[PDB]
């Protein structure tokens, strides 16, 4: 009963090849030419969560070997144990012999090395060079201080740059073709405002908009709907209690907080992030104003992470955004 | 064999005790003594000689690491015409392998010894034992027999044993102080070693002027075998070594020797590297990587010693006291880093500003001259006794816990002064006739005498019980503890 | 469904033994010829392949081509906890779910129904065994086991090379070095101690010992062992069962 | 499919000679190859500048046809604990084998850093004792974590940065043997970005080369993606909150770089800032510590990050 | 049943049984009550304060997707009190993930939509060490065509 | 370039069996005449000779003399791999870096090669000149055995006592074994011989006669020659040579 329509959207539609990644034209080019001239040396990729990398990576094997990459590839994730005696003799017994399948050069697929002890690094240090003309090393990454700088300088190093906004809008075409569903352009573009770079989240998201709508031919998803199934503030209430806050006196304001945030059930944790998102673009007529603006919503927004109340944080945010905005006057 | 395949240090060693350059006092002492050494076992070595060492049948040779330690060992047993029995790192030592191989040869003969030479009588020891241990500070591998068994064999060995090291204070090396006589070699001057060095430059055709040797020397501390080695390098290229080179040849070869967790106070304390001169000369990373030399220590020895000194950094207006605090405060700070590293998560990247905040800024903050001696840190003996007198009051806590219902922490509190108040002083204040109420009172909370002993050294203050234990006469407690193994106790 | 009924006990057990610390994942696929399976090693250089048809089983029968995939481990576990006597009957329902191994005794009624879960393998079926092989060799599984773990003393890797009418171990490490020549020799009163060889090209290549180590495990199911050598090819140790095959394909170490 | 080996791998040195990097060192090992009489050496610095080259090239010059059985390496990928030492390393020195007069077997130890000290110490005497016929090299990149008494035996060999004449020079020997078209200001910051690397700095002219063909510095800059640690130290010395928060934002966060990485590089240029005094570097240290810890602890926005500079600017400008 | 339901406190007692009874987020149910009639189920991670319904929800969600019969032998769940570690994530959350789903019986294919997928529901993720974290990473993407990943917690901080 | 051949490589098994637990390296000279080989303890307390002459090879080939350092674990790992019914060959090149051990069927078509790498052994050879032995006598090797096994579980330390033309055998609870020379004829291969110049009172360890007499398997007899000043001597007969043990005695305390 297992079908491709019984994945959820986030890898329903992982790009099966190198022309279906968006976003890292200057990285999938070169990569199409080391493929194309036959010498593809050491990669180390380091990406932020959701860019492309192991995606790029399946597909690059995929593109090498053939529609079975699994057979001869050897992939090491996080999942699997990567000891040093792990690199002592499956990786170096990996690395040392010819092929079962094909006759090529074998590839050995590092994932997340971030997560590898310094023994276990530096005992692949000498074998990821011992056998270069048999085997090439890809190293994906999030951190790039984990790995230490013998292993890190033995690799070609591609930065998997955050999908910017005209690859997302390109792949919400593809899946609004390949999935009947219509997306207003103002909606689009606070989901790609939402997204910050992550390409996941817009997938998840949008399945999850496309699921509250009752019917998913014809209604279109507006950004009420959006802001909605993410419970992430709209920039009008936003905009709202910013005033508030800076214009109105203390009773009224924290009586707007309390009345926008139990609205729709928000949360201080974005509120904050929208609220200092818009406020670095004022144009403060001095350096202490700005310290203190994020010197003491830093430090809310820390408590907030270990959940300590709930009212008198957002009477501490107010306090702090008037205290802030009292060295222009 | 061929002489131009020699190590530069193989065929300049010293092959009579006349060319040991230094430490010419030690390697003396140690001739005498394994000279006098059957004089000695003559006595069983119960009598001591005229230096105090005839009454040690082991010697233990200690000091910094190339100073002829080895070379002189071996001179000193090929003179006096024993036959050198020597086990060292790469041998495997441990308790069973050291029983099966070398406790045999502790009271037997050499088998080689007696072919060597015996148609003329030179002296009756050609035929004996000289076991010389080098390198005994390596037991990994000898994890029961490394500072164990050899203690043991130092006391009942019959053949002279010479054990050679590098560090002698090391906590390990304890059990071999009070057993065999230690010897020290120390770093060598500058004048034997400019004769050495002017003899090997005099052999080997190239130019090395003498006051080039006093920096050599210096920059190899107490290393002559660095030395020779550092001569060898460079003359293979450039033949003349003056004061034209001598600046780099010394800074491409300064020893990256590690350091104690003693001199890393001392060194981190002293204020003239936190001077705007010296900030440049020892930078912060170097300040940061001393830490790394021992990162288990020097956070107590900072906070064990960073408020005994005299500082040299106040600022105007700023006196000791408040600089004190700071430096206090960025203790408590490290401290907390400290106990976020080893919490879970493994947070180990967390290790240089654990370095800073513990060591690096209360130093800095307190940076001066040190007043008298480096103190050790005294809380690594504090948190055991701490934990010592836990296990006792957790023992009576559990003890009296079907009577008092309450923690363990309000019992040591609160119950305690009652305890002793009813314990104790009805055997000062009425002697021995309140034998009775005291036994009862300890039969109602399950108490034993371990248990009233653990209890009387627990109060503080003025209340000291040690002092007034020994003011009650000594027969009214063996009638005690006599009448407590006579009744019976429902545990 | 599918109901596959042993004549033995053992047999299964001596069957899976072979594999024992050599591969963890295994998929058979059972089909009307009999059972099927492959496992690729945990660092993809040695690939098991076992093929055994309906002459070992007492009843065989399969409607559907299943594909029932598993861990040796818990396998291994299950088969243990069944004596020596009983019947091994492995059921499987009409879809694919957790095997159902039976224990049955022929004396006393004693009903052992074992379920293992599948586990689910990316079940990547290659077609091997229709690769021209320019060596072919056969000799005692015995004399194999005793050449490969005595050149395993002296090294970690072993050159096989097959030369006109001369078979050669060469083992190469850093005590010293062995070499075994064995010449091809077939007996009439004792047809079993022959080794037969075909070689068309002269080979040498060269492989782990740890991996020999384990495919030499295999020798108590036969007496006599096949070599398959190619350039550029895996090599193939085959052991004869009375009704299928079992066959180790081991990649060669890469030469400078 | 054809396969070729990556330019690191192709143009690595097998002569002494071909080797940039520090003059002094490589004509000392050369006049050591002429004449034979190698020692014990440890020779240690930085990753990525010729020191396991350097020790290869030795040993194939000295020993000839002989490297086969007269050399014994052993790296971070073989065991190395104290059986092995013990055992191994010590039947290899009393190995009989019969060389050319001024030569001698060698033991190649690689990332010797990574030894445990027993091992070291066990080490000591098997060294020590045959150095007529068995002479070691280590190479390592913290000379530090080799024991005194090891390290004490051995001739010490530092190995500087590599200097920008000579990776330009490497640069130009192995674009003219590749046929390349190369302007001037790409290959300048190729040779910037790479951070005195020659490993890294060929990489990246290879992968230059394959992307776009023509080494120039827009291409360069564009599949380069020019160093870390340099914009971190810019962004930590801004006059005004505004530059270093505009800095943060534009280069290190729009450009995809983990917060805990921003971190930690801060830290690292902090510790390294010769410009700034003492006291003014230990208090922004512990800024950027306290930011470590929250952004350990699981929150690690970008608004933490703009904290640390406007305390770090709030000290460093009162 | 109804007698221990009875004697139990109110808590327990008046715990939602069906995806109706949380009445407390209209926008989190409906998206799983959708999820019914649909085939795709995305990996949920369910962030907020203390006692908002969410281990109550996905209780109630796999309830009403199996069954009674099938919950049992589709859902695996690993809350604070079993052991979560490094070893643990990589032992047996992979084994039950690569795993074959259960046959779902007549009786339960006949009256709840059985999905071709199990469910493994780690309660209180904001405990976890982040090295099992980071190797539940591959685990929850390999086999996400037979298994589903829900997580729990309080502090979305706190996972990585 | 020397070439040698046993006719049965067993016997050059047990040779090899008979000291391998008391010696790691050995020195094999190779002369004109046979073979000889000595090696000293790694505690230098026991010393072991042996000399295989050309009554054992059935070929033997000996241009120049030559010294083999060979390690015995090295060595013994490479016999066990041989077997009973193959011919034995050493063969060594001039400059000899290495030795080969060819093991070659009679019966069947298998050759087999082992290649071992010599060791470099400062070869202090000393000589074995001959010293007048105060008591010399000669018993069956089984029964002692026998004797060193009952009185070493005992204790370490073994006393040997020579006097008045009879044997003592004390280990210090405390046993003793009392022997008398007697010469019998109808089974001379018991005949306890003894001729006693001077009474000799030595005394040794345990752990060395327990592998002295694991020896106790190539001959039948064994001869013991002691010194009051000089070490004793174990000598076993061979078919072709002699495999002799020099145990140095203990203190005096
Ligand atoms: N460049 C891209 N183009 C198209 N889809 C993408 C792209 N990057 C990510 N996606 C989508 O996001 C899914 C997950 O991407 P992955 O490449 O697996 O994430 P990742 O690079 O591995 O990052 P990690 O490992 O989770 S930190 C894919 O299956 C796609 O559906
Ligand atoms: N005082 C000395 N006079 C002359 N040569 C010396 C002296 N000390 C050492 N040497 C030389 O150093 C080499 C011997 O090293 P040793 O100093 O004996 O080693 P060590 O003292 O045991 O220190 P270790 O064991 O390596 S920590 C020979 O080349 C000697 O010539
Ligand atoms: N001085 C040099 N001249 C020419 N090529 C060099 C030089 N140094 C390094 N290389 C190149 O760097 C690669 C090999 O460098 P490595 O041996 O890995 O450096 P390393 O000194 O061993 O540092 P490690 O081992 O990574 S810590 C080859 O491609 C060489 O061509
Ligand atoms: N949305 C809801 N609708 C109805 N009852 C609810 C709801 N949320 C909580 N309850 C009641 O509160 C009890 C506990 O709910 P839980 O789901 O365990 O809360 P919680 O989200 O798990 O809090 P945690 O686990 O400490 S973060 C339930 O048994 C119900 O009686
Ligand atoms: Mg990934
Ligand atoms: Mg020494
Ligand atoms: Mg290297
Ligand atoms: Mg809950």
């Amino acid at each position: 009963k297992r079908s491709k329509e019984n994945l959820p959207w986030v890898e329903k539609y992982r790009p099966e090849t190198l022309d279906e990644v968006y976003g890292q034209n200057e990285v999938i080019t070169t990569v199409r030419k080391f493929v194309d001239e036959g010498k593809l040396p050491h990669l180390l990729f380091y990406g932020p969560p959701g860019t492309g990398k192991t995606s790029t990576i399946v597909a690059l094997a995929r593109e090498i070997y053939g529609k079975n990459y699994s057979n001869m590839v050897l992939e090491l994730n996080a999942s699997d144990d990567r000891g040093i005696d792990v690199v002592r003799n499956q990786i170096k017994d990996f690395a040392s012999t010819r092929q079962i399948f094909s006759k090529g050069f074998k590839l050995i697929i590092l994932d997340e090395a971030d997560a590898m002890t310094n023994a276990a690094q530096n005992a692949l240090r000498r074998v990821i060079e011992r056998y270069t003309k048999n085997t090439r090393f890809c190293v994906l990454a999030n951190y790039a201080h984990k790995l230490t700088p013998a292993l890190l300088s033995r690799c070609t190093r591609f930065r998997f740059q955050p999908l910017p906004q005209e690859a997302i809008e390109r792949r919400i075409a593809n899946v609004l073709v390949h999935e009947k569903l219509k997306l207003s352009p103002n909606a689009e573009k606070a989901l790609i405002e939402l997204s910050n770079g992550d390409m996941r989240r817009v997938l998840n998201v949008l399945q999850s908009c496309k699921a509250t709508l009752d019917n998913p031919d014809e209604d279109e998803i507006s950004d009420d709907v959006i802001y909605e199934c993410c419970g992430a503030p709209r920039p009008s209430d936003l905009k709202a209690v910013l005033k508030s806050i800076l214009e109105d006196d203390w009773g009224t304001a924290h009586y707007t907080l309390n009345k926008v945030r139990s609205a729709k059930g928000l949360a201080l944790i974005d509120l904050i992030e929208g609220i200092v998102k818009i406020l670095e673009d004022y144009e403060l007529q001095n350096e202490e104003t700005r310290v203190h603006l994020l010197t003491k919503l830093a430090d809310i927004e820390y408590s907030i992470s270990k959940g300590g109340n709930d009212q008198i944080q957002g009477s501490a945010v107010i306090g702090a955004i008037k205290a802030s905005f009292e060295n222009e006057t | 064999v061929r002489e131009e395949d020699k190590l530069w240090t193989v065929k300049y060693a010293p092959t009579n005790l006349q060319q040991v350059c230094g430490n010419k006092g030690s390697v003396m002492k140690l001739k005498n003594w394994l000279a006098n050494w059957e004089n000695s076992k003559k006595n069983s070595f119960k009598h001591a000689g005229k230096d105090g060492s005839g009454v040690f049948r082991a010697a233990m040779l200690y000091g910094p690491p190339g100073i002829g330690k080895t070379t002189a060992a071996h001179l000193v047993a090929q003179e006096l015409g024993y036959d050198i029995l020597e086990q060292n790192a790469s041998d495997v030592r441990s308790k069973t392998l050291l029983n099966a191989g070398v406790k045999n040869a502790l009271d037997n003969m050499s088998v080689v010894g007696y072919f060597k030479h015996n148609e003329e009588a030179q002296n009756l020891n050609g035929k004996h034992f000289v076991i010389i241990m080098d390198e005994v500070d390596g037991m990994s591998g000898g994890d029961r027999g490394g500072v164990g068994q050899l203690a043991q064999f130092c006391r009942k060995t019959s053949t002279p044993l010479i054990l050679i090291c590098n560090e002698r204070n090391l906590p390990k090396m304890r059990p071999f102080d009070r057993v065999c006589l230690d010897i020290q070699f120390r770093r060598p001057d500058a004048n034997s070693i400019k004769s050495r060095l002017m003899t090997i430059a005099i052999r080997e055709k190239f130019k090395l002027d003498p006051n080039v040797i006093d920096r050599l020397i210096q920059t190899t501390r107490g290393d002559i075998r660095q030395v020779i080695n550092l001569l060898s390098t460079i003359s293979t290229t450039t033949k003349t070594i003056n004061h034209e080179n001598i600046n780099e040849i010394s800074k491409a070869w300064e020893k990256n020797i590690a350091l104690k967790p003693f001199d890393i106070a001392h060194k981190m304390l002293d204020g003239q590297i936190y001077s705007d001169i010296g900030s440049r000369n020892f930078t912060l990373n170097d300040k940061i990587a001393l830490y790394f030399d021992d990162f288990d220590f020097t956070p107590l020895m900072i906070q064990e010693n960073y408020l005994s000194t005299r500082p040299s950094v106040l600022k105007p207006g700023q006196s000791h006291l408040e600089a004190v605090a700071e430096a206090a405060n960025c203790i408590s700070l490290g401290d907390i880093v400290e106990k976020k590293i080893r919490s879970s998560e493994q947070l180990w990247s967390l290790l240089p500003l654990h370095a800073v905040l513990s060591s690096v800024y209360p130093a800095s903050k307190v940076a001066g001259h040190m007043a008298g001696r480096i103190n050790f840190t005294a809380w690594l003996g504090q948190n055991s006794k701490s934990a010592k007198y836990y296990r006792l009051l957790q023992e009576i806590h559990y003890h009296t816990r079907l009577g008092t219902s309450t923690d363990k922490i309000g019992l040591r509190l609160d119950y305690l002064p009652t305890f002793r108040k009813r314990l104790l002083d009805p055997f000062l204040k009425q002697g021995a006739d309140a034998i009775s109420s005291v036994i009862e009172v300890m039969d109602d909370y399950y108490l034993t005498k371990e248990d009233w002993d653990s209890i009387m050294e627990f109060f503080v203050g003025p209340d000291v019980t040690t002092a007034i234990i020994k003011k009650i006469p000594a027969t009214v407690k063996s009638g005690f503890t006599r009448k407590y193994n006579s009744m019976t106790h429902p545990v | 469904m599918l109901e596959a009924k042993f004549e033995e006990a053992s047999l299964f057990k001596r069957i899976i033994d072979g594999f024992k610390d050599c591969v963890q994942l295994v998929n058979f696929q059972c089909k009307e010829d009999g059972i099927i399976a492959q496992a690729v090693d945990d660092s993809r250089v040695l690939l098991v392949s076992l093929e055994i048809g309906v002459e070992a089983f007492q009843e065989y029968r399969c409607d559907h081509p299943v594909t029932l995939g598993m861990d040796l481990t818990s396998l291994s576990k299950i088969l243990r906890c069944g004596n020596n006597t009983d019947t091994l009957t492995l059921i499987a329902d009409n879809t694919p779910d957790s095997i159902i191994l039976l224990f049955e005794d022929t004396k006393k009624d004693r009903i052992a129904e074992y379920s293992l879960k599948l586990m689910d393998i990316d079940a990547d079926f290659l077609k091997i065994e229709e690769l021209q092989y320019d060596s072919t060799l056969s000799l005692p599984s015995s004399e194999f086991s005793k050449i490969v773990r005595d050149l395993s003393q002296l090294s970690d890797s072993i050159n096989i090379m097959i030369t006109k009418e001369t078979i050669k171990f060469v083992a190469d490490g850093d005590i010293g070095s062995g070499s075994v020549i064995i010449k091809p020799f077939v007996d009439m009163e004792h047809p079993e101690t022959s080794i037969k060889l075909e070689m068309d090209q002269p080979v040498d290549l060269t492989f782990g010992a740890k991996y020999l180590l384990d495919i030499i495990k295999g020798s108590s199911l036969s007496d006599r062992v096949g070599i398959r050598l190619s350039s550029e090819a895996p090599a193939l140790f085959q052991f004869d069962l009375k009704s299928g095959f079992l066959q180790f394909f081991l990649a060669p170490k890469f030469n400078d | 499919l054809s396969l070729q080996l990556p330019w690191v791998e192709k143009y690595r040195p097998q002569v002494l000679s071909d080797i940039v990097g520090n003059k002094e060192t490589i004509d000392r090992l050369q006049q050591i190859a002429k004449d034979g009489n190698m020692p014990h050496m440890i020779i240690s610095g930085m990753p990525g500048i010729g020191k396991t080259t350097s020790v290869h090239c030795l040993a194939h010059e000295l020993l000839g046809r002989s490297y086969a059985d007269g050399v014994l390496e052993l790296n971070a990928s073989d065991d190395r604990g104290i059986d092995v030492v013990r055992n191994q390393i010590k039947h290899f020195a009393q190995k009989k084998l019969h060389l050319p007069p001024g030569k001698h077997k060698i033991v190649i130890l690689d990332e010797a850093d990574s030894m445990t000290a027993g091992a070291q110490q066990a080490l000591r005497r098997t060294m020590e004792l045959y150095s007529n016929s068995t002479r070691f090299a280590f190479a390592c990149n913290q000379s530090n974590k080799i024991i005194e008494p090891l390290q004490s035996r051995c001739a010490i060999l530092r190995y500087s940065k590599l200097s920008d004449e000579d990776v330009l020079k490497r640069l130009l020997q192995i674009i003219k043997l590749e046929d390349v078209k190369y302007t001037n200001d790409g290959l300048e910051a190729i040779i910037f970005t790479a951070e005195g690397d020659m490993r890294q700095a060929i990489n990246n002219l290879q992968s230059t080369v394959a992307g776009h063909g023509l080494v120039n510095a827009d291409n360069v800059f564009k599949i380069v993606d020019s160093p870390h640690p340099l914009i971190v130290k810019k962004m930590l010395l801004a006059s005004n909150l505004e530059d270093s928060i505009q800095i943060l934002r534009t280069d290190l966060w729009k450009k995809g770089y983990s917060s805990i990485d921003i971190v930690t590089t801060s830290f690292r240029v902090t510790k390294n800032l010769a410009q700034v005094k003492e006291s003014v570097r230990l208090e922004m240290i512990k800024e950027i510590g306290l930011t470590h810890m929250r952004i350990l602890e699981g929150v690690g926005t970008y608004l933490q990050l703009a904290s640390m500079l406007a305390k770090i600017h709030k000290l460093n400008n009162k | 049943a109804e007698q221990s339901l009875a004697q139990q406190p109110w808590v327990e007692k008046y715990r939602p049984k069906n995806l109706d009874e949380v009445t407390a987020q209209d926008h989190a149910v409906t998206v799983l009550k959708k999820t019914l009639k649909s085939a795709n189920l995305p990996h949920m991670l369910f962030y907020g304060p203390p006692g908002t319904g969410k281990t109550s929800t996905i209780l109630a969600l796999t309830k009403e997707l199996y069954g009674p019969d099938l919950m049992k032998s589709r859902i695996l769940e690993l809350n604070a009190s079993d052991e979560r570690g490094i070893s643990i994530v990589r032992e047996k959350v992979k084994n039950f993930a690569r795993l074959t789903v259960s046959k779902p019986s007549k009786h339960d294919l006949e009256n709840y939509p059985c999905p071709p997928y199990k469910i493994i529901i780690l309660d209180e993720a904001d405990s976890m060490t982040a090295d099992a974290q980071s190797a539940l990473r591959r685990t929850m993407e390999t086999y996400s065509g037979v298994t589903r990943f829900c997580l729990i917690c309080n502090y979305v901080t706190r996972i990585i």
